């Protein structure tokens, strides 16, 4: 019987059936609590709104996310998101369908255990599995080698894989990701006097970032041009029709990935981090981890971000070997697609976790089937 | 109506007009002014054969006002003479007019928002300590508009006799902090009209005279659409001049005062009040709201209360909002304004405290009504 | 020669010669224009009053404040205030004296640039500088490290400082301050049957805020006890001789700082804001910030505010840390006294934007030289 594939990203939840080509539902991972008293009859209010129902009504709802930096921090919301996933979006009874879940690497073991418990102990799934988000991207891109670069809303992580074998010691993770680029944009827009504040507005700052920002190929040159030519200024129309003009901000935001000092943290940028991961791998495999540098996740959608990576890694790597970023069109859903492959394959069925084993061994089983 | 056969009544308790009817009626059955008064001998009047009670109340006190020293028990939404207030309800429910005459049938009350708390509580006392009512509820005056209009999101503009209110409601949520008051209402426009006619040499000064200039106001006044066009048409041509007959038959004539008086709603500085006109106080309220909700308030402005009846007021109000949005949101990008979808609900029925949604849709029989306790 | 220190905050302007121990002049930043036609030809000349005249004549004047939320909003009125400041209040002409202005963080840069342009073009000052208001407050304490909390009339903001290094990423700000606390008082007095509505009367509601309001040490106990007896029912006189008397309104306004949801804003209160900023600081700094919360600005003058804030942070912070709150007696002037110290400092005498530098670079020089 068909399995469900679900990518429980911070940011946007993606879910669908195994063997489909693209996720059947995508919706924001937000639970909204009304901040004002209802007074009318016939209103149809309830204790919370979730997903698109919440996003479309945020002028009343104190939106909060359940997942912070890839860790589930409020199970009483996350259970409501999963409930919304099965019964409202996919409209499926979960006890019939086994499910493939996702996690980032270097995620605390308590999270994975509670997650697997909630699945068997409340939704009564037949079976499930937890796959590392990075690993699935090589399934999607159809290959068995590469350093995966994956960056969601809440985590950036890098996983070198070769000949189908992972190298755990060379895994690198950074918490700088799509949400911190949204707060940064929300900060720097105060310079032009747009005082975006509170959670219902942060979703608007995201919509600007998701449409106007781009990555500079040469930061200081773009700064000098922005300081002298209006060509880079663009305008966006707010929900009430107030137009705003944005410029210098447009690229100074995603530049943060390459200069994390902008958000105040001293970790090296993603280019140095990816290079570090390669240089930590075994010598022989480096020559083709410089090829197959597979990007993934929505924070890699910025125009030019593939090229800025190639330029900087080429500036770090020896010149006698060639850099080649792999950047699919579908990369926003590459993680889910990789799960849609993996869950459909043969030779995976005997390596689900099954409810019989779960009740026998408890949630500590996850460390003995999953990676 | 109730499954027990009980009837249910709405009283608007209006500062100027009590308005009464049974639940589910599309009309009030009785509209009458809140005057209460005592007989007074006056030299200027022949004393009739018509019997004057030692306290006339309601509609009778309005027609026989020529013999009467009249009070309003309600001022600016606060009861200022509690004894006449009791006597006004004792008349409303008595054998005359809305003869329920009983404790058993329920009453709905409507209170203005931002109402001094003791005013609310004394009503809830006397309703249970004097009439001993079986069922009472106090409703948010603003929401009753949207129930009658059949809406859940919109900004209610509610210019009565006593005070003007603006209250947004968004998908049924009360947003209280976006409440505003403007202290311009039908009573102040009347006193201002008295002064404007005083310049034209007609003296009005008795309490009985206040009702007469109100009847002038209701029939001749209107709000200027383009105030420059009204001023030019007054200056260039005579057509604005129109006659009226006072009770004694003096054929008085009134002119540009027909529009100079109502204009005070948009220009409080013509009266002593320092502030902004109804349109700009409405605009600042929407602009204070959280950014995504504004898109709907512009499409669901809703008008209530008799002082909104002035000919052209919806048209004048829409103009000032479009111009405010052009000046301060589109920043003068004139041609973009074709995109500004704005709409005013101005239904010709606008004694807009009708009861259908508030009673029968809320209870045929339920634990919602407060009850003897 | 001597520098001028000029705290053009919203609310009360403060100016005086550097090195002096307290301001020479303080007056309200209000411009008063007549609301009735000027008709007593003779003495009734002035078309726009400023400062103490406007505050006094307020009965006939439509007062307005040209700084809103720390952002200058009418530059022609602001110029009149500075003109009043130099020629009438200090009685020292600007052409000979360099000026230390001071500003809140995250203001739009256009504010800083035009403020400088006015200074060089109109008042023709020798040189000037634009310090951030928070670090000035830290100087006044004689303090090398602390977390500054300025609560002005129009802006409240936290800036954490360690060893004199600032932490820009941990700067955070809230647009709730002594004005909106007054506007809220101007509502809740209507619950009791008063009414204040004109702009002049808003000056009377401010006055009662200063004299009678206090922060509750236990708000829910205070509410329950206020319902028990008239023991709180303090009394105060209007200028007309009407007498007003007040109960639980005394603390409900101050409490707005700790529960912004009273005025319907979604942000956390000043206590949770302070702790949130410390949690952004680098971990080994945190212990030393807890010992050096320094309060500043008039809104922190309410009785019991230091104790209430200590209680809240002591509960919220780890129980082994020794939370203490530095509330100087003179903290209302802390920003100006801090400027007086900086403008005396032998090192600072290099830091001015000197006239020729503006003559070279134009207004943008402020972003080079100033913090
Ligand atoms: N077109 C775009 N340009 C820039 N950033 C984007 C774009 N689309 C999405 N993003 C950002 O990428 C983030 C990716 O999150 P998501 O893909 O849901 O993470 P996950 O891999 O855990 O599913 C989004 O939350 C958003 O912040
Ligand atoms: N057709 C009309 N044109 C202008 N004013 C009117 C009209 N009808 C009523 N009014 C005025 O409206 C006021 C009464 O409105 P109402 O809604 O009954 O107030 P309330 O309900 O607060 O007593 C009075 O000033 C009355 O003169
Ligand atoms: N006890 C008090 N004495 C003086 N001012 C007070 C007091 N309590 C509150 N305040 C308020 O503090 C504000 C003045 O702060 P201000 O000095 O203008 O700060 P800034 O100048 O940094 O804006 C005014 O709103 C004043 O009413
Ligand atoms: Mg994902
Ligand atoms: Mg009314
Ligand atoms: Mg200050």
């Amino acid at each position: 019987t068909t399995a469900l594939v679900c990518d429980n990203g911070s940011g946007l939840v993606k879910a669908g059936f195994a063997g489909d080509d693209a996720p059947r539902a995508v919706f924001p991972s937000i639970v909204g609590r009304p901040r004002h008293q209802g007074v009318m009859v016939g209103m149809g209010q309830k204790d919370s709104y979730v997903g698109d129902e919440a996003q479309s009504k945020r002028g009343i709802l104190t939106l909060k996310y359940p997942i912070e930096h890839g860790i589930i921090t409020n199970w009483d919301d996350m259970e409501k998101i999963w409930h919304h996933t099965f019964y409202n979006e996919l409209r499926v009874a979960p006890e019939e369908h086994p499910t493939l879940l996702t996690e980032a690497p270097l995620n605390p073991k308590a999270n994975r255990e509670k997650m697997t418990q909630i699945m068997f102990e409340t939704f009564n799934v037949p079976a499930m599995y937890v796959a590392i988000q990075a690993v699935l991207s090589l399934y999607a891109s159809g290959r068995t080698t590469g350093i995966v670069l994956d960056s969601g809303d809440g985590v950036t992580h890098n996983v070198p894989i070769y000949e189908g074998y992972a190298l755990p010691h060379a895994i690198m993770r950074l918490d700088l990701a799509g949400r911190d680029l949204t707060d940064y944009l929300m900060k720097i827009l105060t310079e032009r006097g747009y005082s975006f504040v509170t959670t219902a507005e942060r979703e608007i700052v995201r919509d600007i970032k998701e449409k106007l920002c781009y990555v500079a190929l040469d930061f200081e040159n773009e700064m000098a041009t922005a300081a002298s030519s209006s060509s880079l200024e663009k305008s966006y129309e707010l929900p009430d029709g107030q137009v705003i003009t944005i410029g210098n901000e447009r690229f100074r935001c995603p530049e943060t990935l390459f200069q994390p000092s902008f958000i105040g943290m001293e970790s090296a940028g993603i280019h140095e981090t990816t290079y570090n991961s390669i240089m930590k791998c075994d010598i022989d495999i480096r020559k083709d981890l410089y090829a197959n540098n597979v990007m993934s996740g929505g924070t890699t959608m910025y125009p030019g971000i593939a090229d800025r990576m190639q330029k900087e890694i080429t500036a770090l790597a020896p010149s006698t070997m060639k850099i080649k970023i792999i950047a699919p069109p579908e990369r926003k859903y590459s993680v889910w697609i990789g799960g849609s492959i993996l869950a459909s394959l043969s030779t995976f069925q005997q390596m689900w976790i099954t409810k019989q084993e779960y009740d026998e061994a408890g949630p500590s089983i996850v460390h003995r089937k999953c990676f | 109506m109730d499954s027990q056969g009980r009837k249910v009544v709405v009283c608007d308790n209006g500062t100027g007009f009590v308005k009464c009817g049974y639940a589910g009626s599309n009309f009030p059955e009785h509209i009458f002014p809140a005057l209460v008064g005592r007989p007074i001998i006056r030299s200027t009047t022949k004393v009739g054969n018509i019997e004057i009670k030692d306290l006339m109340v309601g509609d009778e006190a309005s027609e026989l006002r020529s013999m009467l020293e009249v009070n309003y028990p309600m001022e600016n939404g606060i009861v200022r003479n509690w004894d006449d207030m009791k006597h006004l309800w004792d008349y409303t429910f008595g054998p005359e007019k809305l003869n329920i005459d009983t404790r058993n049938c329920k009453i709905l009350l409507t209170e203005p928002p931002m109402n001094p708390t003791k005013n609310r509580e004394k009503i809830v006392e006397v309703m249970f300590e004097t009439y001993q009512f079986s069922g009472v509820y106090v409703a948010i005056q603003a929401v009753l508009t949207l129930y009658a209009q059949g809406l859940l999101t919109g900004v209610v503009v509610d210019s009565g006799d006593g005070v003007t209110h603006i209250c947004p409601v968004y998908e049924g949520f009360s947003l209280p902090h976006l409440t505003r008051r403007l202290d311009i209402a039908g009573r102040d426009i009347t006193r201002y009209l008295i002064k404007l006619l005083l310049l034209r040499g007609y003296a009005f000064n008795h309490s009985a005279d206040f009702e007469t200039v109100r009847m002038i106001k209701e029939k001749l006044c209107y709000v200027g659409y383009n105030i420059e066009q009204e001023q030019k048409l007054a200056l260039e041509t005579t057509v604005l001049v129109e006659s009226y007959t006072l009770p004694d038959g003096r054929i008085i004539k009134v002119g540009g005062e027909r529009f100079e008086a109502p204009e005070a709603l948009f220009q409080p500085h013509l009266i002593n009040v320092e502030g902004v006109g109804v349109a700009e106080l409405l605009f600042n309220t929407i602009q204070a709201a959280d950014i995504d909700t504004r898109s709907e308030f512009y499409k669901h402005i809703v008008l209530s209360g008799g002082s909104t009846m002035y000919p052209g007021l919806p048209s004048r109000l829409e103009r000032e909002l479009k111009q405010l949005y052009l000046e301060r949101v589109l920043k003068g990008d004139v041609e973009k304004l074709s995109k500004f979808k704005i709409r005013i609900e101005d239904p010709p029925r606008r004694k807009h405290m009708v009861f259908l949604g508030g009673a029968v849709l809320a209870d045929i029989m339920k634990d919602k009504d407060n009850f003897w306790m």
